[PDB]
Protein backbone atom coordinates (compact mmCIF):
# COMPACT_ATOMS: atom_id res chain seq x y z
CA UNK A 1 0.00 0.00 0.00
CA UNK A 2 2.79 2.64 0.90
CA UNK A 3 4.97 1.89 -1.76
CA UNK A 4 1.76 2.20 -4.15
CA UNK A 5 0.59 5.51 -3.04
CA UNK A 6 3.92 7.05 -1.90
CA UNK A 7 6.35 8.74 -4.20
CA UNK A 8 9.97 8.73 -4.33
CA UNK A 9 12.39 10.55 -1.68
CA UNK A 10 15.79 10.46 -0.69
CA UNK A 11 15.67 10.24 3.18
CA UNK A 12 18.85 11.58 4.50
CA UNK A 13 19.07 11.56 8.35
CA UNK A 14 20.24 14.90 10.70
CA UNK A 15 22.75 15.09 13.10
CA UNK A 16 24.46 18.18 14.93
CA UNK A 17 28.12 18.96 12.92
CA UNK A 18 31.03 19.05 15.14
CA UNK A 19 31.79 22.57 14.01
CA UNK A 20 29.73 23.67 16.69
CA UNK A 21 31.37 26.84 18.94
CA UNK A 22 32.34 24.79 22.40
CA UNK A 23 31.60 27.85 23.99
CA UNK A 24 28.72 29.71 22.89
CA UNK A 25 27.02 26.71 21.41
CA UNK A 26 26.22 28.09 17.38
CA UNK A 27 27.57 27.07 14.60
CA UNK A 28 30.42 28.34 11.61
CA UNK A 29 29.24 30.11 9.11
CA UNK A 30 30.00 27.81 6.40
CA UNK A 31 31.89 24.62 6.46
CA UNK A 32 31.54 21.60 3.93
CA UNK A 33 29.36 19.63 5.72
CA UNK A 34 26.67 22.23 6.99
CA UNK A 35 26.32 25.63 5.19
CA UNK A 36 26.30 27.57 8.20
CA UNK A 37 23.11 25.84 9.28
CA UNK A 38 24.17 24.14 12.68
CA UNK A 39 22.85 20.75 11.58
CA UNK A 40 24.64 18.41 8.77
CA UNK A 41 23.18 15.51 7.33
CA UNK A 42 24.58 11.80 6.66
CA UNK A 43 23.99 10.44 3.39
CA UNK A 44 20.92 9.93 1.34
CA UNK A 45 18.72 6.70 1.66
CA UNK A 46 16.55 6.00 -1.26
CA UNK A 47 12.33 5.68 -0.13
CA UNK A 48 9.36 6.04 -1.01
CA UNK A 49 7.20 7.83 1.24
CA UNK A 50 3.40 9.53 1.40
CA UNK A 51 2.57 12.96 1.19
CA UNK A 52 -0.46 14.77 2.15
CA UNK A 53 -2.10 18.25 2.95
CA UNK A 54 0.91 20.52 1.24
CA UNK A 55 0.94 24.24 1.91
CA UNK A 56 2.69 26.92 0.46
CA UNK A 57 1.72 29.03 3.32
CA UNK A 58 2.94 32.84 2.70
CA UNK A 59 3.66 35.42 5.39
CA UNK A 60 3.76 39.12 4.48
CA UNK A 61 6.13 40.87 7.07
CA UNK A 62 8.55 44.25 6.90
CA UNK A 63 11.11 41.38 6.98
CA UNK A 64 10.00 40.36 3.98
CA UNK A 65 7.63 37.80 1.99
CA UNK A 66 8.30 34.32 3.62
CA UNK A 67 7.19 30.64 2.24
CA UNK A 68 6.25 28.26 5.31
CA UNK A 69 3.71 25.66 5.45
CA UNK A 70 2.44 22.69 6.71
CA UNK A 71 2.58 19.10 4.60
CA UNK A 72 1.64 15.36 6.62
CA UNK A 73 3.78 12.42 5.44
CA UNK A 74 3.40 8.64 6.43
CA UNK A 75 6.28 7.00 5.93
CA UNK A 76 6.45 2.94 5.74
CA UNK A 77 7.26 0.02 8.23
CA UNK A 78 10.22 -0.34 10.07
CA UNK A 79 11.78 3.15 9.55
CA UNK A 80 12.45 5.13 12.90
CA UNK A 81 12.72 8.85 11.33
CA UNK A 82 13.96 11.92 13.93
CA UNK A 83 13.87 15.38 14.50
CA UNK A 84 14.49 17.96 11.62
CA UNK A 85 15.23 14.81 9.31
CA UNK A 86 15.32 15.91 5.97
CA UNK A 87 13.57 14.94 2.29
CA UNK A 88 13.77 16.10 -1.18
CA UNK A 89 11.35 15.35 -3.96
CA UNK A 90 13.45 15.94 -6.88
CA UNK A 91 10.18 14.90 -9.22
CA UNK A 92 8.28 18.11 -8.06
CA UNK A 93 9.39 21.31 -9.18
CA UNK A 94 8.01 24.66 -7.63
CA UNK A 95 7.90 27.63 -8.95
CA UNK A 96 10.09 30.85 -7.38
CA UNK A 97 10.19 34.43 -8.32
CA UNK B 1 53.42 6.61 -23.88
CA UNK B 2 52.14 8.33 -21.25
CA UNK B 3 51.83 6.82 -17.33
CA UNK B 4 48.22 8.89 -16.40
CA UNK B 5 46.04 6.03 -16.42
CA UNK B 6 46.46 2.76 -14.74
CA UNK B 7 42.32 1.49 -14.78
CA UNK B 8 41.89 -1.93 -13.16
CA UNK B 9 40.35 -3.98 -15.27
CA UNK B 10 39.05 -7.12 -12.53
CA UNK B 11 36.83 -6.65 -9.81
CA UNK B 12 38.39 -8.90 -7.32
CA UNK B 13 41.97 -7.03 -7.54
CA UNK B 14 39.82 -4.18 -6.55
CA UNK B 15 38.38 -6.57 -3.71
CA UNK B 16 41.87 -7.47 -2.58
CA UNK B 17 42.88 -4.37 -2.55
CA UNK B 18 40.19 -2.88 -0.39
CA UNK B 19 41.52 -5.76 1.87
CA UNK B 20 45.06 -4.60 2.14
CA UNK B 21 42.64 -1.01 2.92
CA UNK B 22 43.94 1.38 0.21
CA UNK B 23 42.09 3.33 -1.14
CA UNK B 24 40.58 3.81 -4.46
CA UNK B 25 38.97 6.22 -7.01
CA UNK B 26 35.61 6.07 -8.46
CA UNK B 27 34.78 7.90 -11.57
CA UNK B 28 31.43 9.35 -12.01
CA UNK B 29 29.26 10.31 -15.11
CA UNK B 30 28.83 14.19 -15.07
CA UNK B 31 29.15 14.32 -11.45
CA UNK B 32 31.71 14.28 -8.90
CA UNK B 33 34.48 11.92 -8.33
CA UNK B 34 34.97 9.68 -5.38
CA UNK B 35 36.86 8.07 -3.19
CA UNK B 36 36.34 4.62 -1.60
CA UNK B 37 37.80 2.81 1.62
CA UNK B 38 37.14 0.10 4.03
CA UNK B 39 36.65 0.90 7.39
CA UNK B 40 39.47 -0.61 10.25
CA UNK B 41 38.54 -1.92 13.18
CA UNK B 42 36.72 -4.66 14.45
CA UNK B 43 33.80 -4.12 11.84
CA UNK B 44 34.55 -3.73 8.40
CA UNK B 45 32.22 -1.76 6.00
CA UNK B 46 32.59 0.76 3.32
CA UNK B 47 33.26 4.20 3.86
CA UNK B 48 32.99 6.82 1.02
CA UNK B 49 33.89 10.72 0.76
CA UNK B 50 33.54 13.17 -1.56
CA UNK B 51 36.90 15.26 -1.07
CA UNK B 52 39.71 14.36 -3.63
CA UNK B 53 42.76 16.36 -2.94
CA UNK B 54 45.99 14.62 -0.63
CA UNK B 55 46.00 14.85 3.09
CA UNK B 56 48.00 17.63 5.13
CA UNK B 57 47.83 19.30 7.48
CA UNK B 58 45.57 22.21 5.81
CA UNK B 59 43.49 19.52 4.37
CA UNK B 60 41.85 16.16 5.97
CA UNK B 61 39.43 13.91 4.04
CA UNK B 62 35.80 13.23 5.70
CA UNK B 63 34.68 9.76 5.32
CA UNK B 64 31.36 8.02 6.16
CA UNK B 65 29.60 4.99 5.68
CA UNK B 66 27.57 4.30 2.51
CA UNK B 67 26.52 1.19 0.67
CA UNK B 68 28.51 1.00 -2.02
CA UNK B 69 26.70 -0.75 -5.07
CA UNK B 70 29.28 -3.94 -6.77
CA UNK B 71 27.41 -2.79 -10.09
CA UNK B 72 29.42 0.43 -9.74
CA UNK B 73 32.91 -1.10 -9.18
CA UNK B 74 32.67 -3.54 -11.57
CA UNK B 75 31.19 -0.72 -14.63
CA UNK B 76 33.03 2.43 -13.44
CA UNK B 77 36.34 3.05 -13.79
CA UNK B 78 38.60 2.64 -10.65
CA UNK B 79 42.28 3.39 -9.89
CA UNK B 80 44.79 3.16 -6.76
CA UNK B 81 43.98 6.77 -5.17
CA UNK B 82 47.97 7.37 -4.62
CA UNK B 83 48.96 7.27 -8.22
CA UNK B 84 45.90 8.72 -9.57
CA UNK B 85 47.22 11.90 -12.49
CA UNK B 86 45.07 14.60 -12.34
CA UNK B 87 44.83 15.55 -16.38
CA UNK B 88 46.70 15.16 -19.43
CA UNK B 89 46.70 17.89 -21.26
CA UNK B 90 45.15 16.79 -24.42
CA UNK B 91 42.35 18.16 -26.15
CA UNK B 92 40.40 14.99 -26.83
CA UNK B 93 39.93 12.59 -23.60
CA UNK B 94 39.85 8.63 -24.41
CA UNK B 95 37.04 7.56 -25.07
CA UNK B 96 35.09 9.96 -26.70
CA UNK B 97 33.63 10.72 -30.08
CA UNK B 98 35.68 11.97 -32.43
CA UNK B 99 35.39 11.85 -36.54
CA UNK B 100 37.99 11.74 -39.57
CA UNK B 101 38.69 11.00 -42.85
CA UNK B 102 39.57 7.40 -44.53
CA UNK B 103 42.75 6.74 -46.74
CA UNK B 104 40.46 7.27 -49.78
CA UNK B 105 39.41 10.47 -48.59
CA UNK B 106 35.75 8.77 -46.83
CA UNK B 107 34.88 10.56 -43.75
CA UNK B 108 33.52 8.31 -40.94
CA UNK B 109 33.39 8.23 -37.39
CA UNK B 110 34.87 6.36 -34.36
CA UNK B 111 36.52 6.62 -30.91
CA UNK B 112 40.19 7.51 -29.47
CA UNK B 113 42.08 4.14 -28.94
CA UNK B 114 45.16 5.76 -27.72
CA UNK B 115 46.79 8.85 -26.70
CA UNK B 116 49.71 9.44 -27.71
CA UNK B 117 52.86 12.03 -27.78
CA UNK B 118 56.26 12.45 -28.88
CA UNK B 119 59.46 14.26 -26.87
CA UNK B 120 58.37 17.27 -28.45
CA UNK B 121 55.23 17.50 -26.83
CA UNK B 122 53.35 16.69 -30.40
CA UNK B 123 50.16 14.57 -30.07
CA UNK B 124 49.23 11.66 -31.34
CA UNK B 125 45.85 9.83 -32.00
CA UNK B 126 45.06 6.56 -32.91
CA UNK B 127 41.39 5.42 -33.76
CA UNK B 128 39.42 2.90 -33.79
CA UNK B 129 39.86 0.25 -36.82
CA UNK B 130 42.72 3.41 -38.03
CA UNK B 131 46.35 1.73 -37.14
CA UNK B 132 47.87 4.89 -37.99
CA UNK B 133 48.09 7.82 -35.77
CA UNK B 134 46.13 11.44 -36.90
CA UNK B 135 47.13 15.00 -35.54
CA UNK B 136 44.82 17.07 -33.38
CA UNK B 137 43.97 19.02 -36.38
CA UNK B 138 42.76 16.29 -38.07
CA UNK B 139 40.69 15.02 -36.16
CA UNK B 140 37.32 16.51 -34.80
CA UNK B 141 35.51 16.08 -31.59
CA UNK B 142 31.83 15.27 -32.59
CA UNK B 143 28.91 17.08 -30.76
CA UNK B 144 26.74 15.23 -28.29
CA UNK C 1 22.99 15.14 21.28
CA UNK C 2 26.74 16.58 21.48
CA UNK C 3 29.12 17.10 24.14
CA UNK C 4 32.06 19.40 24.62
CA UNK C 5 35.31 17.57 26.02
CA UNK C 6 37.85 19.28 28.50
CA UNK C 7 40.62 17.73 30.30
CA UNK C 8 38.37 17.32 33.20
CA UNK C 9 35.87 15.22 31.42
CA UNK C 10 37.87 12.78 30.04
CA UNK C 11 38.64 11.32 33.23
CA UNK C 12 35.14 11.37 34.88
CA UNK C 13 33.22 10.15 32.07
CA UNK C 14 30.60 12.20 30.02
CA UNK C 15 27.26 12.52 31.65
CA UNK C 16 24.84 11.94 29.41
CA UNK C 17 21.50 13.48 29.10
CA UNK C 18 19.81 10.44 27.75
CA UNK C 19 20.14 6.87 28.79
CA UNK C 20 21.75 4.46 26.19
CA UNK C 21 20.41 1.21 24.79
CA UNK C 22 22.71 1.47 21.58
CA UNK C 23 24.80 3.62 19.98
CA UNK C 24 24.05 4.27 16.02
CA UNK C 25 26.63 6.77 15.13
CA UNK C 26 29.60 8.83 16.62
CA UNK C 27 31.39 11.93 15.17
CA UNK C 28 34.00 14.25 16.04
CA UNK C 29 36.18 16.65 13.74
CA UNK C 30 38.21 13.93 12.76
CA UNK C 31 35.98 12.51 11.59
CA UNK C 32 33.78 9.05 13.14
CA UNK C 33 34.80 6.82 15.70
CA UNK C 34 35.11 3.37 16.19
CA UNK C 35 34.48 0.70 18.96
CA UNK C 36 38.23 0.38 20.10
CA UNK C 37 38.23 4.23 21.40
CA UNK C 38 35.28 5.13 23.74
CA UNK C 39 33.09 2.35 26.33
CA UNK C 40 30.51 3.31 28.74
CA UNK C 41 29.45 2.51 31.61
CA UNK C 42 26.50 3.24 34.11
CA UNK C 43 25.46 5.38 31.38
CA UNK C 44 28.65 7.74 31.31
CA UNK C 45 30.65 7.90 28.47
CA UNK C 46 34.73 7.83 28.34
CA UNK C 47 37.16 8.84 26.04
CA UNK C 48 40.88 8.10 25.17
CA UNK C 49 43.30 10.92 25.61
CA UNK C 50 43.25 11.76 21.37
CA UNK C 51 40.06 13.83 21.77
CA UNK C 52 41.43 16.18 24.60
CA UNK C 53 39.64 18.76 23.31
CA UNK C 54 37.42 17.82 20.47
CA UNK C 55 33.80 17.76 19.97
CA UNK C 56 31.62 14.76 20.10
CA UNK C 57 28.16 14.28 18.93
CA UNK C 58 25.91 10.81 19.19
CA UNK C 59 22.86 9.83 17.55
CA UNK C 60 21.33 7.30 20.27
CA UNK C 61 18.60 4.96 20.66
CA UNK C 62 16.53 5.55 24.30
CA UNK C 63 13.72 2.94 25.40
CA UNK C 64 10.06 4.33 25.08
CA UNK C 65 9.21 6.03 28.37
CA UNK C 66 5.86 7.42 30.00
CA UNK C 67 4.26 9.43 33.11
CA UNK C 68 0.99 9.57 34.21
CA UNK C 69 -0.40 13.18 34.04
CA UNK C 70 -3.76 13.01 34.22
CA UNK C 71 -6.61 10.10 34.84
CA UNK C 72 -9.21 10.50 32.29
CA UNK C 73 -12.71 8.61 32.10
CA UNK C 74 -11.51 7.44 35.58
CA UNK C 75 -13.70 4.97 36.35
CA UNK C 76 -16.64 2.77 34.31
CA UNK C 77 -18.39 -0.44 36.19
CA UNK C 78 -20.50 -3.05 35.86
CA UNK C 79 -22.97 -5.13 37.91
CA UNK C 80 -22.15 -8.14 36.59
CA UNK C 81 -24.61 -10.75 37.19
CA UNK C 82 -25.39 -12.95 34.63
CA UNK C 83 -23.84 -16.86 35.53
CA UNK C 84 -22.50 -15.60 38.74
CA UNK C 85 -23.73 -16.79 42.24
CA UNK C 86 -24.46 -13.56 43.46
CA UNK C 87 -24.04 -9.96 41.90
CA UNK C 88 -20.15 -8.82 41.44
CA UNK C 89 -18.43 -5.58 40.93
CA UNK C 90 -16.12 -5.31 38.27
CA UNK C 91 -14.01 -1.60 37.56
CA UNK C 92 -13.52 -1.68 33.65
CA UNK C 93 -10.64 -0.25 31.87
CA UNK C 94 -9.04 3.60 32.76
CA UNK C 95 -8.14 6.13 29.99
CA UNK C 96 -4.76 7.51 30.98
CA UNK C 97 -3.10 10.79 29.83
CA UNK C 98 0.25 9.58 29.53
CA UNK D 1 -3.12 -19.30 -48.72
CA UNK D 2 -0.98 -21.42 -46.22
CA UNK D 3 -3.00 -21.24 -42.85
CA UNK D 4 -2.36 -18.22 -40.19
CA UNK D 5 -0.73 -19.51 -37.31
CA UNK D 6 0.54 -17.54 -34.19
CA UNK D 7 4.58 -18.47 -34.44
CA UNK D 8 6.60 -16.97 -31.80
CA UNK D 9 6.98 -14.30 -29.91
CA UNK D 10 8.80 -10.69 -30.43
CA UNK D 11 9.07 -8.57 -27.72
CA UNK D 12 12.78 -8.18 -25.99
CA UNK D 13 13.51 -7.98 -22.17
CA UNK D 14 13.95 -4.74 -20.45
CA UNK D 15 15.67 -3.67 -17.68
CA UNK D 16 15.93 -0.51 -15.02
CA UNK D 17 12.89 1.69 -16.88
CA UNK D 18 12.64 4.82 -16.09
CA UNK D 19 9.44 7.18 -15.39
CA UNK D 20 8.51 9.93 -17.95
CA UNK D 21 8.59 13.36 -16.95
CA UNK D 22 6.30 15.82 -18.76
CA UNK D 23 8.40 18.02 -20.64
CA UNK D 24 8.06 21.88 -19.71
CA UNK D 25 7.85 24.19 -23.08
CA UNK D 26 6.48 27.61 -23.83
CA UNK D 27 5.17 26.52 -26.86
CA UNK D 28 1.70 25.47 -27.51
CA UNK D 29 -0.08 22.52 -27.57
CA UNK D 30 -3.78 20.85 -28.07
CA UNK D 31 -5.58 19.10 -25.35
CA UNK D 32 -6.69 15.70 -26.13
CA UNK D 33 -10.58 15.47 -25.51
CA UNK D 34 -13.01 13.11 -24.47
CA UNK D 35 -16.60 13.49 -26.20
CA UNK D 36 -19.19 11.86 -23.36
CA UNK D 37 -22.03 13.08 -21.60
CA UNK D 38 -22.57 16.05 -19.93
CA UNK D 39 -24.10 16.56 -16.35
CA UNK D 40 -26.13 19.99 -15.50
CA UNK D 41 -28.74 21.58 -13.43
CA UNK D 42 -32.46 22.10 -14.35
CA UNK D 43 -32.33 26.00 -14.42
CA UNK D 44 -35.84 26.09 -15.07
CA UNK D 45 -36.60 23.93 -12.16
CA UNK D 46 -34.24 25.68 -10.02
CA UNK D 47 -36.43 29.52 -10.60
CA UNK D 48 -39.60 27.03 -10.04
CA UNK E 1 -23.23 71.92 -17.41
CA UNK E 2 -21.78 69.90 -13.93
CA UNK E 3 -19.12 72.39 -13.49
CA UNK E 4 -19.37 72.52 -9.58
CA UNK E 5 -22.39 69.48 -9.79
CA UNK E 6 -21.93 65.83 -7.71
CA UNK E 7 -22.16 62.47 -10.06
CA UNK E 8 -22.65 59.52 -8.99
CA UNK E 9 -22.65 56.21 -10.83
CA UNK E 10 -23.88 52.23 -10.23
CA UNK E 11 -21.31 50.42 -12.76
CA UNK E 12 -20.82 46.76 -13.50
CA UNK E 13 -17.03 45.66 -13.78
CA UNK E 14 -15.50 42.38 -14.70
CA UNK E 15 -14.43 39.83 -11.70
CA UNK E 16 -10.58 39.25 -11.26
CA UNK E 17 -8.85 37.72 -8.60
CA UNK E 18 -5.29 37.10 -7.64
CA UNK E 19 -3.34 34.14 -5.91
CA UNK E 20 -3.28 34.92 -2.11
CA UNK E 21 -1.84 31.84 -1.41
CA UNK E 22 -1.73 27.83 -2.83
CA UNK E 23 -2.90 25.70 -0.78
CA UNK E 24 -2.72 21.68 -1.16
CA UNK E 25 -0.52 22.62 -3.61
CA UNK E 26 0.79 19.50 -5.11
CA UNK E 27 -0.90 15.86 -5.72
CA UNK E 28 0.60 13.09 -7.31
CA UNK E 29 0.20 10.08 -9.63
CA UNK E 30 2.72 7.55 -11.18
CA UNK E 31 0.38 6.36 -13.70
CA UNK E 32 1.05 3.25 -15.49
CA UNK E 33 -1.77 1.05 -16.73
CA UNK E 34 -2.07 1.38 -20.39
CA UNK E 35 1.48 2.74 -20.64
CA UNK E 36 4.41 1.96 -22.18
CA UNK E 37 6.48 2.90 -18.92
CA UNK E 38 5.60 4.76 -15.71
CA UNK E 39 4.58 8.07 -16.05
CA UNK E 40 4.08 11.21 -13.60
CA UNK E 41 1.26 13.41 -13.77
CA UNK E 42 0.93 16.37 -11.39
CA UNK E 43 -2.88 16.66 -10.32
CA UNK E 44 -4.96 19.93 -9.36
CA UNK E 45 -3.63 22.49 -7.36
CA UNK E 46 -5.95 24.16 -4.95
CA UNK E 47 -5.84 28.16 -4.61
CA UNK E 48 -6.97 30.37 -2.39
CA UNK E 49 -7.83 33.83 -4.45
CA UNK F 1 16.74 -12.42 -52.16
CA UNK F 2 16.08 -9.48 -50.52
CA UNK F 3 13.82 -6.37 -51.02
CA UNK F 4 14.69 -3.23 -51.50
CA UNK F 5 16.07 -0.28 -49.56
CA UNK F 6 13.41 1.86 -47.45
CA UNK F 7 13.09 5.27 -46.77
CA UNK F 8 13.22 6.81 -43.73
CA UNK F 9 10.75 9.59 -43.08
CA UNK F 10 12.76 12.68 -43.28
CA UNK F 11 12.48 15.08 -40.63
CA UNK F 12 11.43 18.66 -41.91
CA UNK F 13 13.43 21.59 -40.10
CA UNK F 14 13.02 24.81 -42.33
CA UNK F 15 10.03 26.39 -41.18
CA UNK F 16 9.63 28.25 -45.09
CA UNK F 17 8.88 24.65 -46.24
CA UNK F 18 6.46 23.81 -44.10
CA UNK F 19 4.21 26.77 -44.64
CA UNK F 20 5.03 26.13 -48.60
CA UNK F 21 3.68 23.18 -47.74
CA UNK F 22 0.73 23.88 -45.74
CA UNK F 23 0.09 26.63 -48.39
CA UNK F 24 -0.33 23.76 -51.00
CA UNK F 25 -2.42 21.51 -48.51
CA UNK F 26 -0.30 19.06 -47.93
CA UNK F 27 -1.32 17.21 -44.45
CA UNK F 28 1.67 17.40 -42.00
CA UNK F 29 2.17 15.29 -38.99
CA UNK F 30 3.18 17.17 -35.55
CA UNK F 31 4.68 15.10 -32.61
CA UNK F 32 3.92 16.84 -30.00
CA UNK F 33 5.87 15.91 -26.80
CA UNK F 34 3.53 16.09 -24.04
CA UNK F 35 0.13 15.01 -25.80
CA UNK F 36 1.12 12.49 -28.42
CA UNK F 37 1.13 12.77 -32.30
CA UNK F 38 -1.36 15.19 -34.67
CA UNK F 39 -2.35 15.69 -37.67
CA UNK F 40 -2.18 19.47 -39.01
CA UNK F 41 -4.16 20.65 -42.29
CA UNK F 42 -5.10 23.84 -44.35
CA UNK F 43 -9.09 24.17 -44.82
CA UNK F 44 -9.47 24.20 -48.45
CA UNK F 45 -11.91 26.47 -49.96
CA UNK F 46 -12.14 29.94 -49.77
CA UNK F 47 -12.63 30.44 -45.50
CA UNK F 48 -8.64 29.53 -45.25
CA UNK F 49 -7.91 28.05 -41.91
CA UNK F 50 -5.60 25.59 -39.86
CA UNK F 51 -7.70 22.25 -38.79
CA UNK F 52 -6.04 19.88 -36.33
CA UNK F 53 -6.81 15.66 -36.15
CA UNK F 54 -5.89 12.95 -33.98
CA UNK F 55 -7.51 10.17 -36.45
CA UNK F 56 -4.03 9.13 -37.15
CA UNK F 57 -3.97 6.99 -39.54
CA UNK F 58 -3.17 6.68 -43.20
CA UNK F 59 -6.84 7.86 -45.08
CA UNK F 60 -8.70 4.96 -46.34
CA UNK F 61 -11.92 4.18 -48.03
CA UNK F 62 -13.62 2.52 -44.51
CA UNK F 63 -11.49 5.19 -42.45
CA UNK F 64 -12.05 8.76 -42.76
CA UNK F 65 -10.55 11.21 -41.11
CA UNK F 66 -12.85 14.31 -39.06
CA UNK F 67 -10.45 17.95 -39.07
CA UNK F 68 -11.40 20.16 -36.12
CA UNK F 69 -10.63 24.01 -36.20
CA UNK F 70 -7.52 24.87 -34.49
CA UNK F 71 -5.36 27.78 -33.84
CA UNK F 72 -2.18 25.93 -34.35
CA UNK F 73 1.10 28.05 -33.21
CA UNK F 74 4.45 29.13 -34.94
CA UNK F 75 6.10 28.01 -31.74
CA UNK F 76 4.56 24.51 -32.14
CA UNK F 77 6.01 24.01 -35.55
CA UNK F 78 9.67 25.17 -35.19
CA UNK F 79 10.40 23.27 -31.74
CA UNK F 80 8.39 20.33 -32.29
CA UNK F 81 9.67 17.62 -35.67
CA UNK F 82 6.80 17.66 -38.22
CA UNK F 83 7.00 15.07 -41.00
CA UNK F 84 4.45 15.02 -44.62
CA UNK F 85 1.71 12.18 -43.61
CA UNK F 86 2.21 10.59 -46.88
CA UNK F 87 6.15 9.42 -45.51
CA UNK F 88 5.64 8.85 -41.83
CA UNK F 89 4.22 5.16 -40.94
CA UNK F 90 4.35 2.34 -39.27
CA UNK F 91 6.27 0.83 -42.15
CA UNK F 92 9.52 0.70 -40.64
CA UNK F 93 10.44 1.61 -36.44
CA UNK F 94 13.34 0.79 -37.38
CA UNK F 95 15.53 0.79 -33.66
CA UNK F 96 18.43 2.18 -35.42
CA UNK F 97 17.76 5.19 -37.89
CA UNK F 98 19.73 6.01 -40.80
CA UNK F 99 22.48 8.66 -39.57
CA UNK F 100 22.26 7.05 -36.32
CA UNK F 101 25.96 6.16 -34.63
CA UNK F 102 25.84 2.98 -33.54
CA UNK F 103 28.38 0.69 -31.82
CA UNK F 104 29.49 -2.74 -33.49
CA UNK F 105 31.96 -5.33 -33.12
CA UNK F 106 34.58 -6.09 -35.34
CA UNK F 107 36.05 -9.47 -36.30
CA UNK F 108 39.26 -8.54 -34.71
CA UNK F 109 37.15 -8.29 -31.37
CA UNK F 110 37.51 -4.53 -31.27
CA UNK F 111 34.35 -2.70 -30.97
CA UNK F 112 33.94 0.81 -32.98
CA UNK F 113 31.62 2.81 -33.78
CA UNK F 114 30.03 3.97 -36.99
CA UNK F 115 27.27 5.37 -38.41
CA UNK F 116 24.31 4.06 -40.36
CA UNK F 117 24.90 5.06 -44.00
CA UNK F 118 21.83 2.59 -45.61
CA UNK F 119 19.48 0.48 -43.77
CA UNK F 120 17.07 -2.39 -46.41
CA UNK F 121 14.88 -5.28 -45.87
CA UNK F 122 14.88 -9.07 -46.56
CA UNK F 123 11.92 -11.25 -46.99
CA UNK F 124 11.43 -12.06 -43.24
CA UNK F 125 11.58 -8.50 -42.86
CA UNK F 126 14.59 -8.22 -40.67
CA UNK F 127 16.82 -4.98 -40.27
CA UNK F 128 19.94 -5.68 -42.66
CA UNK F 129 22.42 -2.68 -41.36
CA UNK F 130 25.27 -0.88 -43.56
CA UNK F 131 28.10 0.65 -41.72
CA UNK F 132 30.67 3.38 -43.19
CA UNK F 133 33.67 1.71 -44.46
CA UNK F 134 32.65 -1.90 -44.44
CA UNK F 135 30.78 -3.80 -47.14
CA UNK F 136 29.08 -6.87 -45.31
CA UNK F 137 25.76 -5.58 -43.91
CA UNK F 138 25.03 -6.64 -40.09
CA UNK F 139 22.09 -7.54 -38.13
CA UNK F 140 19.81 -6.12 -35.55
CA UNK F 141 21.30 -8.15 -32.48
CA UNK F 142 24.99 -7.94 -33.46
CA UNK F 143 25.22 -3.90 -33.24
CA UNK F 144 24.52 -1.77 -29.93
CA UNK F 145 23.37 2.06 -29.14
CA UNK F 146 25.41 4.37 -27.33
CA UNK F 147 23.47 7.26 -25.80
CA UNK F 148 24.89 10.91 -24.57
ZN1 LIG G 1 29.41 22.35 10.27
Amino acid sequence: FINDRGIKVLWEEAYFCPCLNPDTGHPRVDCPRCHGKGIAYLPPKETIMAIQSQEKGTNQLDIGILDTGTAIGTTQLEKRISYRDRFTVPEVLMPQQ
Amino acid sequence: PIQDAKPIDDIVDIMTYLKNGKVLRVKQDNQGDILVRMSPGKHKFTEVSRDLDKESFYYKRHWVLYNVSVNSLITFDVYLDEEYSETTKVKYPKDTIVEYTREDQEKDVAMIKEILTDNNGNYFYALIGETMLFDENKLNKVKD
Amino acid sequence: MIYFVNKDRIKKGIPLYYDVKEITYIATQDGTVYEEDYEIKNNRLYLNEKYENHTVTLKILMTLRYVVSDILKESRYQYTKFNQPKSKFENLPQKLLL
Amino acid sequence: EKPYMIGANSNPNVINKSTTYTTTTQADEQDKPKYTTRLEFDTIDMIR
